[PDB]
């Protein structure tokens, strides 16, 4: 693990003194001993930085940026195909959807009735 | 031998007397961490001090070794006026 002026990490820290743990920003700063970020806090109702000073063994790199890059070459993929023929390929994602009808079938479950416990 | 006798003021002892300045009590050494909940002496033990150097993030060059370097100068003045000192 060796960090860049300007990647992406987050805080984990491996007690009561501080809490961002769980936040993510950029890096600013790398000096020998530590590592620099910044991260925008609401301050009411506006975003202004806070300059934070971790240490190294503080702080991970994110994989908050796979999924859009694997995602854009799948996209890839698809299109060389979609353009090698004349396909409908519906790149777009589409949200959970409702399911449809089914016939459930008693052959070697028959439904067994439970009533409440008591006390 | 003769008889001991080394009587300086040292400046200090000049300055808290001229105005009604008394001695310290020399009760104890703890002080009292709030979060955590010991009792972490003040300097014998991880002192107080020592702990802007292991804390793990400082929220502002590396601040920690900018304090460091601030503690030694006090320190090292501390020893320059004691020698100035013993030679007056």
């Amino acid at each position: 693990k060796v960090y860049k002026v300007g990647d992406i990490v987050d805080i984990k820290a491996n007690m009561p003194h501080k809490f961002y743990q769980g936040k993510t920003g950029v890096v600013y700063n790398v000096t020998k001993s530590s590592v620099g970020v910044i991260i925008n806090k609401m301050v009411g109702n506006r975003y202004l930085e806070k300059r934070l000073n971790l240490r190294v063994e503080h702080i991970k790199h994110s994989k908050c940026r796979q999924e859009f890059l694997e995602r854009v070459k799948a996209n890839a993929a698809k299109r060389a195909e979609a353009k090698a023929q004349g396909v409908a390929v519906q790149l777009k994602r589409q949200p959970a959807q409702p399911r449809e009808s089914r016939i459930v079938s008693t052959e070697g479950n028959v439904p067994q009735t439970l009533a409440p416990v008591p006390y | 031998k003769p008889l001991p006798k080394a009587k300086a003021m040292t400046k200090w002892e000049k300055f808290a007397a001229k105005k009604g300045i008394k001695p310290k009590e020399r009760a104890g050494k703890m002080i009292y961490d709030e979060a955590s909940g010991e009792w972490v002496p003040k300097w014998g033990y991880k002192g107080a001090n020592k702990k802007l150097d292991d804390q793990w993030l400082v929220e502002v060059i590396d601040p920690r070794t900018l304090n460091r370097a601030e503690r030694k100068r006090l320190v090292k003045k501390n020893e320059k006026q004691q020698r100035r000192n013993m030679k007056n």
